[PDB]
């Protein structure tokens, strides 16, 4: 629940940030960050801390 | 997903499944999906030439 | 030399997350209050003039 | 030793098969062309909207009900500008900002 | 180390003179990613 709660958490963020019309640095960020969200569900620590 | 995101079974393990099939270095590979590189998808030849 | 040292450890992987947030904000300069003011002078103007146009 | 329960119940019924209260179905489409259907009691008034499978709201698929209008945002950044400025301040604003623009590439 | 061909050989083999590119050379993998300022280079080891 903890992992699946950090990936909407960061996918609503991200759809907020999208409507929002924020700058690249900020976007590609939360993109990033989306990204490893998703790969600490599958598989937790095979990229990383 | 508000922005599309790769599997990671199919990026890290070793052999790296996704840099076999498209012959990008598992480096030139981590740099792109995770935001610090730009890669060329396309090119126009006809319009360059 | 120290400018190609510098610019060897400017291209990295930089692999946290963290870090590399930290390094990518910090490459543009601060503001003082008259540029704050030009600034913002801009962001009405432009805005007032979209909606003009509109 | 420790006991919970994930709370909810659990009844002692025959899962029979026959006597079964009537229903009736709907059909509803969303907005990239998906239909789906939705099992309703017979005695009970059918919606006009119903949140479907992709998470999506579809409308009822007869032409009946002229029910959605607007619930408009009275927040945007143009708002929140005209709760401070008045329309001659921003027209002076952009007057002299056309003015520094002639002047800077006609001159 | 004047006793030692160890240590002759191993200086004689490094390939850095100067005490500002040895520092540079150390800084430049043990913070990897940071640009190398002269006051941070000079203290990295005294604050590590």
């Amino acid at each position: 629940n903890d992992l699946y709660r950090r990936v909407i958490n960061r996918n609503n963020r991200l759809k907020r940030l999208i409507d929002l019309g924020a700058p690249e640095i900020i976007v590609n960020n939360e993109k990033r960050m989306l990204q490893e969200s998703v790969d600490a569900l599958f598989d937790n620590g095979r990229r990383g801390r | 997903l508000a922005a599309p995101v790769t599997h990671i079974w199919y990026f890290k393990g070793v052999p790296s499944r996704l840099g076999y099939l498209l012959d990008l270095a598992p480096k030139d590979l981590e740099k792109i999906i995770y935001f610090a590189a730009y890669v060329i998808t396309s090119v126009d030849e006809e319009m360059r030439h | 030399a120290l400018r190609q040292a510098r610019k060897d450890a400017e291209l990295t992987a930089s692999a946290d997350s963290v870090r590399a947030y930290l390094k990518q904000i910090g490459k543009v300069a601060l503001l003082n209050a008259e540029e704050e003011v030009e600034l913002a002078k801009r962001i009405e103007a432009g805005l007032y003039a979209t909606q003009l146009m509109t | 030793v420790l006991r919970g329960s994930r709370l909810g119940a659990v009844s002692y019924e025959t899962d029979r098969n026959h006597d079964l209260a009537p229903r009736q179905i709907a059909r509803y489409r969303t907005d990239n062309g998906e239909e789906f259907e939705v099992p309703f009691a017979d005695d009970a008034e059918i919606p006009g909207t119903w949140l479907c499978r992709n998470g999506m709201e579809g409308t009822l698929i007869e032409g009946d009900l002229p029910e959605p209008k607007k619930v408009k945002p009275p927040r945007t950044h143009w708002d929140m500008l005209l709760e401070r400025r008045s329309i001659e301040e921003l027209e002076e604003l952009l007057k002299e900002r056309l003015e520094l623009i002639r002047s800077r590439r006609r001159g | 180390f004047g006793f030692s061909e160890i240590m002759r050989s191993t200086l004689e083999k490094d390939n850095t003179v100067g005490t500002d590119e040895a520092l540079l050379d150390i800084y430049r993998k043990l913070r990897p990613g940071e640009p190398p300022t002269k006051e941070s280079a000079q203290t990295l080891l005294e604050n590590l």
